[PDB]
RNA sequence: UAUGUAUAAAAAUAGAGUCCUGUAUCGUAGAAGAUGGGCGAUGGUUG
RNA sequence: UCUAGUGGGCCAUUUUUGGUAAGCAGAACUGGCGAUGCGGGAUGAACCGAACGUGAGGUUAAGGUGCCGGAAUGUACGCUCAUCAGACACCAGAAAAGGUGUUAGUUCGAACUAGCCCUGAAAAUGGAUGGCGCUUAAGCGUACUACCCAUACCUCACCGUCUGGGUUAAGAAGCUCAGACGAGUAGGCAGGCGUGGAGGUUUGUGACGAAGCCUUGGGCGUGAGCCUGGGUCGAACAGCCUCUAGUG
RNA sequence: GUACGUGAAAUUGCUGAAAGGGAAGCAUUGGAAAUCAGUCUUAUAGGUCAGCAUCAGUUUUCGGGGGCGGAAAAAGAAUAAGGGAAGGUGGCUGUUUAUAGCCCUUGUUGUAAUACGUCCACUGGGGACUGAGGACUGCGGCUUGCCAAGGAUGCUGACAUAAUGGU
């Protein structure tokens, strides 16, 4: 119930471990959630409700972006079908600077755009955003509530 | 047949199949229709607190 | 072809009919005790509750160390193991009965709750001499058909009123394997219940032990 | 319940076994444990049976060669490592190695006097005895059956005392500087609704 | 279904440890004071029926099929029609050259060889 | 967890007894099944009446009327001992009379080594009058200016950091 | 350097054992800061791992990691229960395991 | 075996220098912590 | 119906005989041990709980939760201070009488009656509440929750036995569905494993390496055992059906 | 190589590996090191290990709503009366609500509430183990198709490895 969209959670696992991150959708199964990338640089990825703390900062206004085209297929990886894998070149590959169509690139524009005005409304958020979470001495998750 | 036993207090299909009587139970019925005439004679509350 | 199943609907709507009379005499009795224990009260007379005809017998010790007379009575009762149940008449013949196995057995009055999720839960029947679940009112059929008795409701009230079929309707039913309850028994088990412990008979408490053993 | 890398314990008014049996535990838990000023050890009952006891003890010997028998330590800090030993499985390697992890000394040498000392209390004299009870000091119980250094330790630590109290003044300096520039900062009342 | 083993270790003889003369193949107990027929704690256990394994999975090799011993072709063929239950194995006194026409009629065959290599 | 049952029953009719007389009980056992017990075991030993030839005819919980009272419960008890030779009488200060009968069975315990079966509750009353209590500490608990210490402060986390006050 | 550690301190006390015998299947866990059954039902269901250093690098890493679930409570002090992917090792008694945060349901 | 390898009065307990423990204090925002700029302070962390 | 083994017994409860006594001799009823593991009693043939196929999960008995040791240095009210306290049945042993010990009670300051403690009490290698230690207990009495875990109970998977229901469309000596159960010495019976020789059989293996031997290799079976890779070797040997015995 | 076919075990020397604080050996479980095979590689389907979802069976642990029962809880509150004494308040050691109050009895609010007992074929979460069976049959529910109804599927990723497993 606590993961409506446009709410603040925390990445638990991952490679974005500990980032705060904006809740956009919901996917059938995970979330397609982004923190706004001139932030905390986090992009438009599906994260599992297993791995998210919802915390309970002030909601974020997502009516304004369109969610609908983030579906399973959007965030598909290719076909395979074969054991041969792997390589220098392969490495060498994807990344951000190959790949990463200018259509991925002009959504998370868009959507970041979007998701500005309302995190420099709300005094605090940005730097709440882009600072990440981690647990120091004498912290109990069990009491701390989020 | 019967290769895994269903509790039927657990599983309301077997339930519904074991009795077709729970679709119409209505277990909570109000029955004091908010009126509770107290009834304990003088001579039972005397003899309860004697001694 | 479609005069089985239309046999089958109407038969499974005489069963329900049935069951709803039985819920009515439940309630019915249930609350006439109620009202002659308030009119009682009110007048200041003493109305005495009818004592128990039904009881429920939980054997608690084990199978070794015992006495060859209470060794062959909780075999005539069934009672074959620790942790087993049964539902059984209170009369003068097993009353004494129950007097000679009293440090083995713990007994008392069940409640509707009782024999209901035993049966449910727990409910096996002696078809062919094997313990078959009671996953299908055809089973009661096939075995208890010929006595008025069409289905699981219809052997829950055979058992908890004491019909004259009682005692076919019980050796029907196999002995229920109950677990060790949770939480615990008392402190020292094989006492007597007076004494803290927790043989003998219980009275109503057997509903709660009945209810942690499920 | 938290986790120290190391665990520096002022043994002073503490009772023997209560502390022992703390202590035992937290070194099985893999936890290193120091345990500082062994001498002021408490253990319940007046003295003369303490004494009574551990001449008891001393009377534990091997008929043929003593220096087989039971090894009688008079020192406070072995009296309490003996007590901890009792409550380890020392002769097993896990209980063994939870041994080394375990360092009782007299007094508070130079490497521990500068460290935060913590104290158990589930093993306190005055939160476990009855007011009125006769009790007796490890340190005075050592002094009479062998141990030659108690005057010595108390030269020792009343020099240390000295000394931490005169950091403990330039410490109460510097924290009385920092509250008077604490309330001057406009932020304090900011963090009023906080709690903070 | 796969298979699965009920027990992986050997039943070892009692003391087949500690003497020469005593071999590692399992023998009953018989001693009127033995541990182990007595099944004190701490001892080594016995055979019993309960450790048997799944009748469905019983004689199969990890991979599904089960070993069977070939002298020549005509034992080859006679696994033509169960290449998918039973893997051909060559006995150990074949020939070289029998060996070699066993592992090319297993190949045309389509049945695996547990001992190919 | 006491509980005050009366209990009322009589042997059965017979046509010796065609109107056999009721007796009463207020006696304190953990549930129904112990306070018909020990209602029995009263009248077994009296009026010549077994469970066996008798019937319970009321049974009854007893609630404390002003449980937020404070009281004092004087009781008679014949205790029994090594010798079975002994008639006590106690005063209790307690709110209700089911507290007052706990207090005294762990009082008897702990003093004598007297167990549930040794003591029998002889008579429970609620003394009114400050004169007629006769037990000083009683008395002391009615000294109209009372006023003590609070004693036993004792106030997981092993290893506190600092010395406890213990003071107030 | 305080901006990491997103779980929680635990160490790994003992097997599931009587007097006399032990279930090295699961093992008796200690996580920081939790005293009660109340406070371990929290952690029910967490990601708890035993990381280990050793000399051989697998997947060219000199860390290994022992995956398990924490099951139930243990007692009254809020030690837990746990059931590791291989049982732990004996000598990991005393050693310190890791609770994530996750699977969450906060 | 580390993930903040953070914390130094002595005392008494029918008293201590406000108390009724540290759930406190110290530290904590930044590609495992980037590249620039404007104001403010003349402190802070570190070779 | 035919036949094996046995025809030395022992312990506990209660009843009891002879006896100064006995871990003594002799009986009566029942349960155990012998023949029987397992959890608890520190440890122990018969004490307490519980009786055992291979495992997973859950829950319990007796007993326990300061540490050793899994589990509350729990809650409530008290008693006890012991110059060698006390600490759980069987059980590892103690008495009359006492106390300017203390806490309570009963009766006329006094006599008492009851609990705890102490005295009575008195041995020989150093030493045993199991150890450490424990004193508003981690002792003793009572009540109350939470918790720990047996091969016991419960659900499930698999193995075997037995039992019952099907199977002329399925090595019918086959296939298929279901339930209950599983300790074992002396002893019985059944089905299998392995060794030497004989009849039959396999277009059987083999000097391009039979048999045998060694092996930090691999596979199968509950097991007896079998198969196989590598090495060594040098002339024979095996599977199936049956026969036989100087067969483990 | 006549100390001659094959050349076993006891026992012995050398080499390599590891262990060893008053025995050793053994069983269970895993770490470490060494060693090894299956499997895949292919013909929409399939190899190894994982994560979530929706289910089923078993169980555990927190919470909510409701019905019924008892002296139709006992109490209590607010509000009307009577009576009472104190461990005596104001007034002067002594008295009877005053410049504090308490207790006892009775009515009204009241058909009060809460606790306890009990039941719901009422309901909201969290965790764990298990997935046996293999076309269709049945008993049910829904509305012919669907369904949690006679035993697990669905959607994904990583590795295709000594990963899992074996010794």
């Amino acid at each position: 119930a606590s993961l409506a969209p446009g709410t603040v959670c925390i990445l638990l696992a991952g490679r974005f471990r500990g980032k705060r991150v904006v809740v956009l959708s919901q996917l059938e199964d995970t979330l397609v959630v982004t923190g706004p990338y001139k932030v905390n640089g986090v992009p438009i990825r599906r994260v599992n409700h297993r791995y998210v703390i919802a915390t309970s900062a002030p909601k974020i206004d997502v009516s304004g972006v369109s969610v609908e085209k983030f579906t399973k297929a959007y965030f598909a990886k290719q076909k395979r079908s074969g054991p041969v894998k792997k390589d220098e070149a392969f490495f060498a590959e994807n990344a951000p600077k190959n790949a990463l169509p200018a259509e991925r690139i002009a959504d998370q524009k868009a959507v970041d755009a979007k998701l500005l005005p309302a995190i420099k409304a709300i005094p605090n958020m940005k730097e709440y955003l882009a600072a990440s979470f981690a647990l120091s001495n004498g912290d109990r998750p069990h009491l701390m509530k989020f | 047949a019967h290769v895994q036993k269903k509790n039927p207090l657990k599983n309301k299909a077997v339930l519904s199949r074991l009795n077709p009587y729970a679709k119409a139970y209505k277990a909570n019925v109000k029955i004091n229709s908010e009126k509770t005439p107290k009834a304990a004679g003088e001579k039972f509350l005397s003899v309860l607190h004697e001694n | 072809a479609a005069e089985k199943k239309s046999a089958r609907q109407k038969k499974r709507e005489l069963i329900a009919k049935r069951a709803e009379a039985y819920e009515a005499e439940y309630r019915a009795a249930e609350r006439e005790q109620i009202e002659l224990a308030r009119k009682a009260r009110a007048e200041g007379n003493y109305f005495v509750p009818h004592e128990p005809k039904l009881i429920f017998v939980v054997r608690i010790r084990g199978i070794n160390n015992i006495p060859p007379k209470a060794r062959k009575i909780m075999q005539l009762l069934r009672l074959l193991q620790i942790n087993n149940g049964i539902f059984v008449k209170f009369n003068k013949a097993i009353k004494e009965m129950l007097q000679v196995v009293e440090p083995y057995v713990t007994y008392g009055i069940p409640n509707h709750k009782t024999v209901r999720e035993l049966i449910y839960k727990r409910g096996f029947g002696k078809v062919n001499k094997q313990r078959i679940p009671l996953s299908d009112n055809a089973i009661i059929e096939a075995a208890l058909g010929k006595y008025s008795i069409l289905s699981v409701e219809d052997l829950i009230h055979e058992i908890y009123t004491v019909g004259p079929n009682f005692k076919q309707a019980a050796n029907f039913l196999w002995p229920f394997k109950l677990s060790s309850p949770l939480g615990g028994w008392r402190e020292r088990k094989f006492k007597h219940f007076i004494e803290g412990g927790d043989a003998g008979k219980r009275d109503e408490h057997i509903n709660g032990l009945v209810q942690k053993m499920l | 319940s938290e986790f120290q890398k190391v665990v520096v314990i002022d043994a002073k008014g503490h009772l023997l076994g209560r502390l022992a049996s703390v202590v035992a535990k937290q070194l099985l838990g893999g936890q290193k444990v120091v345990v500082v000023r062994c001498e002021e050890l408490n253990i319940s009952g007046h003295f003369f049976r303490n004494k009574l006891k551990y001449l008891a003890y001393l009377r534990k010997a091997c008929r043929y060669n003593p220096s087989r028998g039971a090894f009688h330590f008079r020192a406070p800090s072995r009296i309490f490592q003996k007590a901890v030993r009792g409550m380890l499985p020392h002769k097993t390697a896990r209980g063994q190695a939870a041994l080394e992890h375990l360092q009782a000394v007299e007094g508070i040498p130079p490497p521990f006097d500068k460290q935060k000392r913590v104290v158990v209390p589930a093993a306190l004299r005055v939160l476990r005895l009855k007011p009125g009870r006769k009790y007796c000091t490890v340190g005075r119980l050592s002094s009479e059956v062998g141990w030659k250094y108690n005057d010595i330790v108390a030269k020792l630590e009343e020099r240390r005392k000295v000394k931490s109290a005169a950091f403990y003044q330039a410490k109460l300096a510097k924290q009385k500087k920092i509250a008077s520039a604490k309330e001057a900062s406009p932020v304090n009342q900011k963090l009023s609704q906080f709690g903070y | 279904v796969n298979i699965i083993k009920k027990r992986t270790k050997p039943f070892k003889r009692h003391q087949s440890d500690r003497f020469k003369r005593v071999g590692e193949s399992w023998r009953k107990p018989r001693g009127i004071d033995s541990c182990v027929r007595r099944r004190f704690r701490g001892t080594i256990s016995m055979p019993k029926i309960g450790y048997g394994n799944n009748k469905k999975t019983r004689y199969c090799m990890p991979n599904g099929l089960k070993a069977f011993l070939v002298r020549n072709v005509s034992d080859v063929e006679l696994l033509l029609m169960h290449n998918k239950t039973y893997a051909a194995e060559i006995a150990g006194n074949v020939s070289a050259r029998k060996r070699v026409e066993i592992v090319e009629k297993a190949r045309a065959l389509g049945v695996k060889v547990t001992n190919a290599g | 967890a006491l509980k005050e049952y009366q209990v009322v029953g009589r042997k059965v009719p017979t046509e010796h007894e065609p109107v056999p007389k009721l007796f009463r009980m207020r006696l304190f056992a953990p549930n129904e099944s112990v306070a018909k017990s020990r209602y029995w075991y009263f009248l077994k030993m009296i009026n010549k009446v077994k469970k066996a030839t008798g019937e319970i005819v009321a049974i009854n919980e007893i609630s404390e009327p002003k449980p937020l009272k404070a009281k004092v419960f004087g009781i008679w008890i014949r205790y029994d001992s090594r010798s079975g030779t002994h008639n006590m009488y106690k005063e209790f200060r307690d709110t209700t009379r089911v507290g007052a009968v706990e207090a005294m069975y762990a009082d008897m315990a702990a003093r004598h080594r007297a167990r549930f079966r040794s003591i029998r509750i002889l008579k429970v009353v609620e003394v009114e009058k400050k004169e007629d209590v006769r037990r000083n500490y009683v008395k002391q608990l009615l000294n109209p200016h009372l006023k003590f210490p609070l004693p036993h402060r004792r106030t997981k986390k092993v290893f506190a950091p600092h010395r406890p006050s213990t003071f107030y | 350097a305080q901006g990491h550690r997103l779980y929680v301190k635990a160490k790994h006390l003992s097997f599931q054992r009587s007097k006399h015998v032990i279930h090295p299947g699961t093992s008796i866990v200690k996580i920081e800061g939790c005293d009660s059954k109340e406070e371990a039902q929290f952690y029910l269901g967490k990601r708890v791992c035993y990381v280990y250093k050793s000399s051989k690098a697998v997947r060219g890493s000199k860390i290994r990691v022992i995956w398990g679930t924490i099951a139930r409570p243990h007692g009254n002090s809020g030690a837990v229960r746990a059931r590791f992917v291989h049982n732990l090792p004996a000598k990991t008694f005393g050693s310190s395991l890791r609770v994530m945060l996750y699977p969450s349901n906060i």
